[PDB]
């Protein structure tokens, strides 16, 4: 507190709390999750409409990064822009220099030193977003990442970054994870999301699900959940 | 980066120079040492002891060459002594790589001296904490000269740096004189360093090293251990 | 200079002459034609011998760097890419003719060639070199696909053994290099 | 005193001090984390314990012993993003010897580019002083094993039993009262005392599986990780 | 805080723009008006020592043959204006055979002005009147530090402006004749400042469609004061 | 109020207050209207006087045969991004000889104002733009921020008192996707007159509107062509 | 060739306690003669001299920029330059053009500043040293002047027959030569003297 106007700064204790303030700007987000099943990963964002003039389909938080790469961006809408086309930029070199796809594993490393990087000088800001990365290969199986506006990369099992970072997690390791499909995986995804805070004390929202594993050929898009609906037809049943 | 290329020092109303004579503080609350430059030779000497009974003796040295007649101690703070002396060794054979010949103990000093100069009057460094003791014996007769983290250097027969400096000041000027052997002098030079040691003294708490006609040479302990058995 | 490179089930068989020579005098009568990168990943080197030598030390530099990183072995298609990365950027400067082969836990055996062009593509067998235009008539007849290991070693004794009959480039001492899983055996033949 | 803006960047104080360097030394104990080093024998033994609060979390993505080349491991304590960042040019200068002078790197040489780095943290400024620490292990030929220990000064020394992250004062008041009968230390006692102290300082008597042992031996001088059942091994053979 | 180099306000635009506005309200008065038949131009010189020599204060230039100029605030900062909008008429000429629009000078002139900083310092302190003849007639036109630039019918800058705009908009409208209008502002010149108005005091500038020439008047301005 | 100086430091409360700021200078500029229907996009801006006989000044300026767009806000930081915005269009006309699709045109504008929004040493820049285009999949309007975010949209006002145009807007947005040019452009203009004080009338003089159209090039018509269009109107109910 | 564009001639040779030098006089364009009064021995210091020959651009040039260098190092230390110690700074200046060299060659004679020790040597056009115990020979009629001091040098030898064996060298060898002539002036110094004379050789 006055020793916190630098990055590039300590406290009398030890800690540099220009990374601090940045981080629980990632909490007044709304809540993203991500779960990866045993043979594919399966993301879900939780996005509300601004008020009407939305015009369904704009400013989405699931990226593309790679052919089988994608982003759960939460926090700072624009500041994830430009933290995805570094990630655009990054794999594009390693195909260029190697002659393959990027592993998951070296792209996190080269994204979160890159994070880093605005945590040092006091010219520029820590970073205002937490994201998420989920991968699936033949050679690797699926992966789902977790990188914190810090810094700190490293793998979970399930994740929710916004609001309900707690009031998320707490229900998603009710679930046997390492045994089912991710086509049984996207019914039980958008329960979660109806559970904790939909529309209650906000206006309105709209479900968005990503997908990525053995069925789509290590290829990522968006859910054929337009088709039959059935995520919300199973999670509305949920009322009592 | 930006740029930004601005110096941390400026002039008081009175007329001084405040960040310099900070500096010397961090120097005088230094390891203790001593030197003193005898007719055939100049001995260099100082205080060396580890915080625990963990530490190793054989990592990390403070009695450290420059050229095979050019030595070089210390009394500050660790970490910014091997800066100036990495940027020494370059230096001096620059010097060899131009004239083909070992550089003189005096013209190394005014070098040196140059960089230390750098760093207090540039943008946004710090200067030195780091005071010096440069020795050698070139030309036949031997030199031993003492550098400050102001920039500026002298020329002593036996000096202290250090802890308790003021102590060592008068007993030096209580026992030198004019002439001298090395292995005399290398007994008023523990004498004055046992002044402000601990209670024990053995061949790993102090670490000595000499300048002969014949070049420069850290004496290992076995000598040490035998230097200091009962001959004071 | 000639070189040799043949897979089969199990992983690849190298071979070269060794005879560096210079105008029509032998500088160096016998020498390593073939030089480490990885554990499993060789390479045997025709051309000019200062540019292959200051290539080699930079892909081991690089692709020793970089397999430490994954915490994996590397890939033999991923060696033949930076090859392939420095020859083409730095055509009309290097004579380089780098064959690379080697055995993969993913893939297996593979070889690569990459001439003084800078194209890079895979192959059953290779050839290279000053001396390979002369068993290129040898070496299709009689190669079979299916063969063991102690055939290919068989195959490119007496394949090199021709271009090393006698012609000015050519000859020396035969040494030969096996890749497999188990691990590396090389050996040197004379009589 | 705070004369100027000593308590801001890296100026000196009166009497000499600084504190923006000596407030990075308590910049590790945020880590809530310990680390042991002992060097007995032919071999030299790494123990640093794992922190799991979370199911969700993964177990493999935990690791702090840190391969930097074949012959050369290290363990990092303090924060995580510092660490990671710090094995960044580890890895890549150990390489660098490799290249320019055409051998294997001493661990004695590596130690010192490392603290030469964070030298200039501190003579610069505007440029922050990385409140990370690491420890080093491996073998040199005629010299035996040797264990170092950089500081975010840049002050290095090698030494024969070490203890980092929050419980220095207390582990190594232990080990000196350990090395000063210098018994046989014989690849078993090395692993004991290495157990038996961070099992007294933290006074636990802890499950097989939340430590890590990193390990470097004149018979075998790869770096090597041991494994959950062998680390069951030693923990029971020590049950006496 | 309150607001230094580059930072903005809580609620509006950047003060050291809005002091850049304030700046030009200690310059000297100067009238322009536009007139079908061509654009007159006034100005006073604010002559402050017998020993000053008149003619070297200068406040309307020559930017090209068929475009005029006028100033007010800073005299220091001025002249870089008129530099560029003087070279860069001159390379329209070299690189087209034609002359350049009276609106597309200033179009050129306002990019420079919107440069402060340190990007590749400060803002400028001087307000510009430009007269013209171009290809849809006679033109006249403003611009400011902010580089808010706009057409203007009849605009008078400088200080006391305030109080020339109000009796301005009453005797203005749209069927004026050039001899007419030189009189009309001359009028409300007098009555704005208080030295009595000689052949010293002010000075005028007229372009017109068939005489390009002559851009500024001398001693024929003294029969046009002993007129009114 | 000491957090309060600069782009780079945060808040306590995890707020950086000049990219907040940066908003407050879009609310000085006049409002502006743009919507579309399946086939044809047009946005409607209202013109300022500065004086009592000078010129108005201009809002909406062409920039592409299928492009055009808006202004609120600080007039330097308006002509910065037209001559970025110029300099974009041509290129892909000089090296795909194809127009640009408008979706990824914008993406360009986020990254270009991303980088004064995080580095020391320039502020954000105060801008309002809205944006009509035509890519191959019909028409689209577009606003972006100074906070860098851009929304798609059917409908959207902003500037001064712009929330009174909102209102309008929601509740005719169903007739928006059907309706033709001769009511399209006075659906939109219908909803400048509530952003007016209750006492005058939006006038001939005062305002543009600029039509793109799927057949139709971008077209800015102003004070001699809004005639055709200011006919056939109710007046307030007053 | 461009070494063959002004001609030249600097002989020097090593005596029992001193030691000498010559050069020619002649300047001249490639067949012309412009004046007889070029120098080509330059004082660098006391008891030590310079000679240099080759490209007339490069003589004047280098002895200037070895000037620039030899008062610079004179005022850091008290102390007079070594012998020893100005090859290695002149081999330093002509090494740093080596793809753009000057066309001269150097000769170095002199004594020692603490004992009475001489020093002969002598440079290519890139710098290479090359010290020996007799004599070093440079400029254009190089292989006449290796014929007169083969036969007729002396290991110990005063100043006197030191004088007269390098004044015949010179004469007999520069007027074989067609380049280079026009007079022959000798430096012979010692300990307690330096003596300057010019020979009476052929003006055609």
């Amino acid at each position: 507190t006055g020793y916190d106007l630098s990055a590039s700064t300590f406290s009398p204790d030890g800690r540099v709390f220009q990374v601090e303030y940045a981080m629980k700007a990632v909490e007044n987000s709304s809540t993203a999750i991500g779960i990866r099943c045993k043979d594919g990963v399966v993301f879900g964002v939780e996005k509300l409409v601004l008020s009407k003039l939305y015009e369904e389909g704009s400013n989405k938080r699931l990226f593309n990064v790679d052919r089988h790469v994608g982003m759960a961006v939460a926090g700072l809408l624009a500041d994830a822009r430009s933290l995805a086309d570094i990630a655009r930029e990054e794999a594009s070199n390693f195909r260029s220099n190697f002659g393959y796809n990027i592993p998951l594993k070296h792209l996190a490393d080269r994204v979160a030193m890159y994070v880093h990087a605005y945590t040092l000088y006091s010219a520029v800001r820590p970073f205002g977003c937490s994201f998420m990365l989920g991968s699936y290969s033949v050679n690797d199986g699926a992966q789902l990442y977790m990188i914190d506006p810090s810094g700190v990369s490293y793998g979970y099992w399930g994740c929710a970054i916004g609001k309900a970072r707690q009031a998320a997690k707490t229900e998603i390791e009710k679930l046997q994870m390492k045994e089912m499909t991710c086509r049984d995986i996207v019914k039980e995804v958008a329960k979660i999301i109806y559970i904790v805070h939909d529309e209650v004390k906000d206006k309105a929202f709209e479900l968005e699900l990503s997908w990525v594993g053995e069925l789509t050929n290590g290829r990522h898009e968006i859910v054929p959940k337009d088709i039959r609906e059935e995520a919300e037809k199973y999670a509305k049943e949920s009322l009592k | 980066e930006r740029g930004y290329s601005f110096s941390l020092t400026t002039f008081s109303p009175s007329g001084k120079l405040v960040q310099i004579e900070y500096a010397l503080a961090a120097v005088a609350g230094g390891a203790p040492s001593v030197g003193i430059k005898a007719a055939n030779g100049v001995v260099l000497a100082t205080e060396k002891k580890q915080k625990s009974i963990l530490y190793d003796e054989r990592s990390v040295h403070k009695v450290e060459p420059i050229t095979k007649h050019i030595g070089l101690v210390y009394s500050g703070m660790g970490p910014d002594y091997r800066v100036l002396v990495h940027r020494a060794r370059k230096l001096a054979q620059q010097y060899y790589l131009v004239y083909q010949e070992p550089i003189p103990t005096a013209q190394l000093v005014q070098r040196v001296a140059s960089v230390m100069q750098e760093y207090t009057q540039s943008g946004g460094v710090r200067p030195f904490g780091v005071s010096l003791l440069i020795c050698g014996w070139n030309e036949g007769r031997p030199y031993l000269f003492q550098s400050d983290p102001s920039g500026a250097y002298f020329a002593w027969k036996a000096t202290a740096m250090g802890k308790n400096y003021v102590n060592g000041k008068t007993f030096l000027e209580k026992r030198y004189n004019e002439d001298l052997e090395l292995e005399d002098a290398i007994h008023t030079a523990i004498l004055t360093l046992k002044e402000s040691f601990e209670g024990q003294m053995t061949e790993d708490n102090i670490e000595v090293g000499i300048c002969n006609e014949a070049g420069f040479r850290r004496l290992t302990p076995t000598e040490v251990k035998d230097y200091l058995a009962a001959i004071a | 200079t000639t070189i040799m490179a043949v897979q089969f089930d199990g992983g690849v068989v190298l071979g070269a002459d060794s005879r560096t020579t210079t105008g029509s005098y032998i500088a160096n009568r016998v020498t390593d034609k073939l030089t480490p990168i990885h554990d499993r990943i060789f390479c045997c080197r025709s051309g000019s011998a200062a540019d292959t030598q200051a290539v080699a030390d930079a892909v081991t530099y690089q692709l020793g760097f970089h397999s430490i990183e994954l915490n994996e072995p590397p890939l033999v298609h991923t060696a033949a890419s930076l090859f392939k990365e420095m020859c083409y950027r730095y055509r009309e400067d290097l004579m380089a003719g780098i064959i690379i082969a080697g055995w993969d836990p993913q893939e297996g055996g593979q070889v690569y060639s990459v001439p003084m062009g800078g194209m890079m593509v895979r192959q059953s067998f290779a050839i290279g070199g000053s001396g390979s235009s002369y068993i290129y008539g040898y070496v299709d007849a009689t190669y079979r696909e299916g063969m063991t290991k102690e055939e290919c070693l068989q195959f490119t004794a007496n394949a090199l053994a021709l271009a090393m009959e006698r012609d000015g480039s050519s000859g020396g001492v035969i040494r030969l290099a096996a890749i497999a899983e188990s691990g590396v055996e090389r050996q040197v033949l004379l009589g | 005193s705070s004369a100027g803006f000593d308590r801001h960047i890296t100026i000196f104080s009166p009497e000499g001090r600084l504190y923006q360097v000596e407030y990075a030394f308590k910049a590790i104990n945020q880590g809530g984390l310990t680390s042991v080093a002992v060097r007995g024998k032919d071999c030299a033994v790494i123990v640093t314990q794992k922190k799991v609060p979370d199911k969700l979390l993964d177990s493999s993505t935990v690791t702090h012993l840190f391969k930097i080349t074949e012959n050369i491991g290290c363990v990092m304590t303090g924060m995580t993003a510092d660490s990671r960042s710090q094995v960044q040019r580890a890895r890549y200068e150990a390489a660098n010897w490799k290249y320019k002078y055409g051998y294997e790197i001493p661990v004695d040489m590596l130690c010192k580019r490392i603290a030469d780095i964070s030298q200039v943290y501190t003579q610069n400024a505007e440029m922050r002083p990385l409140g990370c620490c690491m420890i080093l292990i491996g073998i040199d030929e005629e010299q035996g094993p040797q264990v170092y220990k950089c500081d975010p000064a840049g002050y290095y020394c090698g030494f024969k039993a070490t203890a980092a992250g929050v419980k220095q004062t207390e582990s190594t008041s232990f080990l000196e009262k350990k090395v000063k009968k210098k018994f046989d230390w014989t690849f078993e006692q090395t692993v004991e005392t290495a157990i038996t102290c961070l099992s007294t300082v933290l006074s636990i008597d802890f499950k097989p599986s939340e430590i890590e042992v990193g390990v470097v031996t004149v018979e075998n001088p790869k770096f090597r990780i041991l494994t959950e059942a062998e680390i069951d091994a030693h923990l029971v053979a020590l049950a006496e | 805080y309150d607001r230094g180099v580059n930072t903005f306000s809580p609620e509006g635009r950047l003060f050291q723009v809005e002091y850049a506005i304030e700046a030009i309200k200690l310059g000297s008065t100067a009238i322009g008006i536009q007139t079908s038949e061509g654009v007159c131009l006034a100005v006073e010189k604010r002559i402050t020592s017998p020993l000053m020599e008149p003619s070297s204060i200068e406040k309307i230039v020559e930017i090209d043959a068929h475009i005029g100029c006028a100033m007010s605030g800073l005299i220091a900062d001025a002249k870089t204006l008129i530099d560029k909008a003087r070279v860069e008429t001159q390379n329209h000429w070299f690189t087209y055979n034609e002359t350049m629009t009276v609106e597309s000078v200033t179009q050129a002139v306002s990019n420079l002005a919107l440069q402060f900083g340190e990007e590749d310092s400060r803002p400028f302190g001087v307000a510009l009147l430009f007269g013209g003849v171009d290809e849809k007639g006679p033109q006249l036109f403003h611009m400011d530090p902010s580089g808010t630039f706009v057409q203007c019918d009849a605009r008078a800058i400088g200080s006391a402006s305030e109080g020339a705009q109000s009796s301005l908009q009453e005797v203005y409208h749209k069927s004026m004749t050039l001899k007419e209008a030189i009189k009309s502002s001359l009028i409300i010149l007098k009555q704005v400042m208080e030295e009595k108005l000689n052949a010293t005091n002010i000075e005028l500038a007229t372009v017109q469609p068939g005489q390009n020439f002559h851009m500024f008047t001398k001693e024929e301005l003294e029969e046009v004061i002993k007129d009114i | 109020n000491q957090y309060d100086n600069d782009v780079t430091v945060w808040s306590p409360q995890g707020r950086i207050h000049q990219i907040e700021y940066a908003m407050e200078a879009v609310k000085q500029g006049s409002a502006t209207v743009g919507l579309k229907s399946k086939t044809h996009a047009v946005l409607v801006a209202l013109k300022r006087a500065q004086s009592e006989l000078a010129a108005h000044q201009k809002k909406i300026l062409h920039v592409d045969n299928h492009i055009g767009i808006s202004i609120a806000g600080l007039t330097a930081d308006a002509r910065l991004l037209c001559n970025f915005m110029r300099q974009e269009c041509l290129d892909s006309r000089f090296v795909f000889d194809r127009p640009l699709p408008v979706s990824r045109l914008v993406s360009l504008i986020g990254s270009k104002t991303q980088i004064p929004t995080q580095r020391y040493g320039r502020r954000p820049y105060g801008v309002g733009l809205l944006i009509a285009g035509y890519d191959d999949m019909g028409p689209h309007i577009f606003q972006t921020c100074p906070s860098a975010n851009y929304f798609d949209c059917r409908a959207m006002s902003i500037g001064a008192r712009s929330q009174s145009a909102r209102t309008y807007l929601e509740r005719h947005m169903s007739e928006f996707m059907e309706c033709n040019l001769n009511e399209l452009v006075k659906h939109g203009l219908r909803a400048l007159r509530e952003t007016l004080p209750a006492e005058q009338d939006l006038t001939t003089k005062n305002v543009s509107i600029g039509i793109v159209g799927k057949d139709l090039e971008f077209t800015i018509y102003d004070d001699d062509d809004v005639s055709p269009f200011l006919e056939g109107l109710e007046e307030r109910p007053q | 060739s461009i070494m063959s564009y002004n001609g030249g001639a600097v002989m020097a040779m090593k005596g029992k306690n001193c030691v000498a030098i010559a050069a020619d006089r002649r300047f001249g364009i490639q067949a012309q003669m412009v004046t007889t009064d070029f120098q080509k021995i330059f004082p660098m210091g006391d008891r030590l001299y310079i000679g240099l020959a080759g490209l007339a651009t490069d003589v004047q040039t280098v002895a200037q920029r070895l000037k620039f260098r030899l008062n610079l190092y004179e005022l850091k230390e008290g102390r007079q330059i070594k012998p020893y110690t100005l090859m290695s700074m002149v081999a330093n200046l002509l090494y740093e053009k080596r793809f753009g060299p000057y066309y001269t060659e150097p000769v170095i004679a002199g004594l020692d500043p603490k004992t009475f020790k001489p020093f002969i040597c002598s440079l290519d056009l890139i710098g290479c040293p090359m010290v020996t115990d007799d004599f070093v020979v440079s400029g254009t009629c190089a292989e006449q002047m290796y014929g007169m001091c083969e036969s007729l040098w002396e290991p110990n030898m005063d100043p006197d027959h030191l004088f007269e064996t390098i004044s015949q060298a010179m004469l007999n060898a520069v007027d074989r030569d067609a380049v280079s002539g026009m007079g022959v002036i000798v430096h012979i110094i010692e300990k307690d003297k330096i003596t300057t004379r010019t020979l009476k050789a052929r003006m055609d």
